[PDB]
RNA sequence: ACCGGCGGACGGCUCAGUAACACGUCGGUAACCUACCCUCGGGAGGGGGAUAACCCCGGGAAACUGGGGCUAAUCCCCCAUAGGCCUGGGGUACUGGAAGGUCCCCAGGCCGAAAGGGAGCCGUAAGGCCCGCCCGAGGAUGCGGCGGCGGCCGAUUAGGUAGUUGGUGGGGUAACGGCCCACCAAGCCGAAGAUCGGUACGGGCCGUGAGAGCGGGAGCCCGGAGAUGGACACUGAGACACGGGUCCA
């Protein structure tokens, strides 16, 4: 289960910032791909234009914070976003 | 036994020859910029370069390098070695603007210790 | 010891007028020389990256500034160390968002959002009067800009007088003089970020500047250096002043 | 090296040892000792901050001014009296305030030929 | 009479020196002080003295401390010993001279 | 790859010395400097020269280095105007309470700018947008300099100082100043501790303590200073210059 607090649009970059919380009481930490496929469903985003950087689960906490970015075109990430979070997300080999 | 680099300005081609024997004594004591007629130099220049040379061809001594590699400088009288703080002139390349390096160079006069000499052709 | 000018500034020694985490990192961007003084302005990168939060990293703030989207008093400035001082108007027309930099009560700079109608007026205090050959008078403003006028109109200007300055095309609009009763906003001192009206002008000899006694909206009387007093209106402020 | 540095003695005569060397900015330069000649010889010197200082070393002409205000470019014959120091007058050395003998007569120099590069004087 | 902006009547007679604030080239700026003349032997020079107390943290009593200052004395005033004098900061005059006398408040006879 | 625009003078390092206007604070330039930055006003015209790369033939275990053939710019130089400076005379307007400075005119003399550019759109082009260059005027970033006060120990260290202290008139400095020079005069400091010696980078601070206080200043920041000891130039806006240069040991 993932529930959102922050949905903020940066129009100078034309990009959407999503701060969300994952409820994982008693089960191992969810992976990048699972939440990546989870948010895109009810936020209705293009998977390739959407990237996640960090998902921090605190000590002794079942609710973990996470931040994702949602771009519009295939060149915005190649220009602005750094090269790591394409590789970590598999967008670049 | 000198290596004489004879350069033709018109053709822009230079050829190396060897001077040995008493011919060597003809070059001892000369300076830089000194002119000398071709005839007594005894080199078959017309036959090396493959082009006719009138009999009034002269050679001017300008440059060269020493046995170790020390070049020539017209500015310094005599043939001796003198360490000089080099701002400009032969035998020194400044890289950083304003550099002055102290280099040891051979004087203008031709000495037996020289192994490479440079001359330029005139007609 | 040091031999020539320096291009570095530790984060710790940054001016106290900045809202910056001092122990976040070792280094901070050195402000290049510009319109204002060091105590009066901030690098634009810290505005973009921290105050607005559009860019998380300095690199993307630099990229956006290179795109030139941000307008500084109606002039694109792609440099990422430009100093933006007091009462400078930062306008981003893509959002239509316009702010004025003003001192806090604590003495740090803060962005007051303003409407569009206020985005083309900048008030400049006349720092000094001089005049150049050809008998052309020149006025040096508090923000380090200079304007030329002719000799005839010289009596319409004096040092410390405020001028409403149409910065988009460099047109003088109005001249607010320095006289008793004028509405005044403080820029420095313990009375910073205050607004009141002038009461008395205390001339001081022996190199000591003049002290102006300012009464607040509620009648509280305090004193402040003449240089620190910025006139903003004849009786009521002509700009939205926190 | 001509050092225009600190006096090495205290006002009370106390000896002072230098805690630091000579910086470049604090060195001086050679006195001009400008001489009278048949031509005008000058040197342009690069200075602190990239500026240029013109220095007249040989002088052959002067601007003699009248009390009214008119100036005349007239030659220099010799030097009459140098109140600054008596050795200069013998050596035809010109400095500020010196008295110079020219075709017009006696003139007092109100210039700094070592810094200005020119010689201006007032007829007396 | 050219104003210096200090509340004092200028000296009556004028002097031709280029170092008189009223009748020269140099100007007055910086700190001002009041002191007493104790030595004036050399040419157009004075050695004014100023007395004051100093507090100490550990013993909380006072400790007299003295300050001798070398101010230039232009001829228009002609300071002497026993005189109370106003002194002002100036441009560097000499190795030790950095001040100038600008007023004589009481003569020696007072 | 060479000229060429910049940086390599900041950032790194240590606490040997240095008892000092070194440093803390306050005034402080009216007696100074300022590349890279911003604002305003103006200019950017004409002409000449230049050598790397490359070609060939060369020295040397070296380091490192020769000649000739040929070439460019925003490389260099020349001419012009502005502009910069100095001096004399005259008359005002501005900064500031002050001073002088700044300004207008006349006179004399000296010195005395530039650079256009890759691409793109339109335009036959021209010209507009982008960037770049110079002069005047500031501001600003830094820097230099002067002063008041604070900041250890020894009396088995009591007189010390000779360019020393001040004045006249000059020099060099970006700049005032004996900083330096010629003359003139005897000043200057000291028992409230000079001089001499010991000791030692100063400060924010740190340890202990109920605190008065005692002790310390390496660890982080600011200021001061130094490249083995010493001495010296050039080039640069900025140096006597850690990975630039020269000399002695």
């Amino acid at each position: 289960e993932i529930r959102i607090k922050e949905i903020k649009e940066n129009k100078l970059i034309g990009r959407k910032e999503i701060y969300f919380e994952i409820y994982h009481p008693g089960e191992p930490t969810p992976s990048r791909k699972d939440v990546k496929g989870k948010l895109v469903a009810m936020l209705d985003l293009n998977p390739e234009t959407t990237v996640i950087q960090y998902i921090r689960s605190y000590f002794g906490s079942y609710i973990s914070k996470g931040y994702a970015k949602a771009y519009d075109s295939k060149e915005r990430m190649l220009y602005i976003e750094p090269e790591y979070i394409l590789i970590r997300d598999g967008l670049i080999e | 036994t000198f290596k004489l680099v004879i350069s033709d300005p018109k053709s822009g081609i230079a050829k190396q020859v060897e001077i040995t024997g008493a011919e060597t004594e003809k070059l001892i004591g000369k300076r830089i910029g000194d002119q000398i007629p071709a005839k007594e130099l005894n080199i078959n220049l017309n036959e090396l370069f493959g082009k006719e040379f009138p009999e009034d061809v002269k050679l001017e001594i300008r440059g060269g390098t020493d046995k170790d590699g020390f070049p020539m400088r017209p500015d310094i009288h005599g043939p001796r070695r003198v360490r000089v703080l080099l701002s400009k002139g032969p035998g020194f390349r400044p890289k950083e603007k304003g550099e002055r390096r102290k280099k040891t160079v051979r004087g203008n006069t031709i000495s037996p210790e020289i192994v490479q000499v440079n001359v330029k052709l005139v007609y | 010891a040091r031999k020539g000018p320096k291009r570095h500034l530790k984060r710790l020694a940054a001016p106290t007028s900045w809202y910056i985490e001092r122990k976040a990192y070792k280094w901070a961007v050195r402000p290049r020389p510009g319109p204002h003084n060091m105590r009066t302005s901030i690098p634009l990168l810290y505005i973009v990256r921290d105050y607005l939060g559009y860019a998380k990293t300095a690199r993307e703030a630099r990229k956006i500034l290179n795109e030139g989207k941000f307008l500084v008093d109606g002039r694109v400035r792609k440099d990422y160390k430009f100093p933006v001082g007091i009462m400078d108007v930062v306008s981003i027309p893509e959002t239509g968002e316009h702010y004025r930099v003003l001192p806090n009560r604590i003495g740090k700079l803060i962005l007051h959002p303003i409407s569009e109608d206020e985005a083309f007026i900048k008030p400049l205090r006349i720092r000094n009067k001089r005049m150049i050959k050809g008998a052309r008078v020149q006025l040096n403003f508090h923000d380090g800009t200079n304007h030329i006028v002719s000799i005839a109109e010289k009596d319409n200007y004096f040092t410390s007088y405020t001028v409403l300055m149409k910065v988009p095309e460099r047109e003088i609009l109005e001249v607010l003089p320095f006289e008793k009763g004028a509405y005044v906003f403080v820029t420095q001192g313990k009375n910073v970020a205050r607004k009141g009206r002038i009461v008395e002008i205390k001339r001081f000899p022996m190199g000591w500047p003049d002290v102006v006694t300012i009464e607040d909206e509620e009648g509280e009387l305090f004193d402040t250096l003449k240089e620190y007093a910025f006139v903003v209106g004849t009786d009521k402020p002509k700009i939205s002043l926190p | 090296a001509i050092w225009q540095g600190r006096s090495l003695k205290k006002p009370s005569g106390g000896r002072i040892v230098l805690a630091r060397k000579k910086r470049k900015r604090e060195l001086g330069r050679e006195p001009s000792n400008t001489r009278v000649a048949e031509q005008d010889k000058r040197k342009i010197i690069r200075t602190y901050g990239g500026n240029r200082k013109v220095r007249l070393t040989a002088a052959a002409y002067a601007n003699v001014f009248d009390k009214s205000g008119k100036g005349r470019k007239v030659r220099i014959i010799r030097v009459i009296e140098n109140p600054a120091n008596r050795q200069f007058a013998r050596r035809n050395i010109i400095t500020k305030g010196a008295i110079i003998e020219t075709e017009i007569g006696k003139a007092k120099v109100t210039s700094r030929p070592g810094q200005d590069g020119v010689v201006n004087a007032i007829l007396l | 009479m050219r104003d210096i902006g200090l509340r004092v009547q200028p000296p009556a007679e004028k002097c031709d020196d280029p170092k008189c604030p009223w009748h020269g080239n140099l100007k007055i700026h910086g700190r001002v002080f009041e002191g007493i003349v104790v030595s004036d032997k050399p040419r157009k020079t004075v050695t004014v003295e100023r007395q004051y107390y100093f507090y100490l943290n550990k013993y909380e009593r006072y400790e007299l401390r003295r300050s001798k200052i070398h101010a230039h004395n232009p001829p228009c005033i002609n300071a002497k010993v026993g005189d109370k004098v106003l002194i002002a900061e100036t441009r560097p005059l000499s190795k030790t001279k950095h001040f100038v006398v600008v007023a004589v408040l009481e003569r020696a006879e007072e």
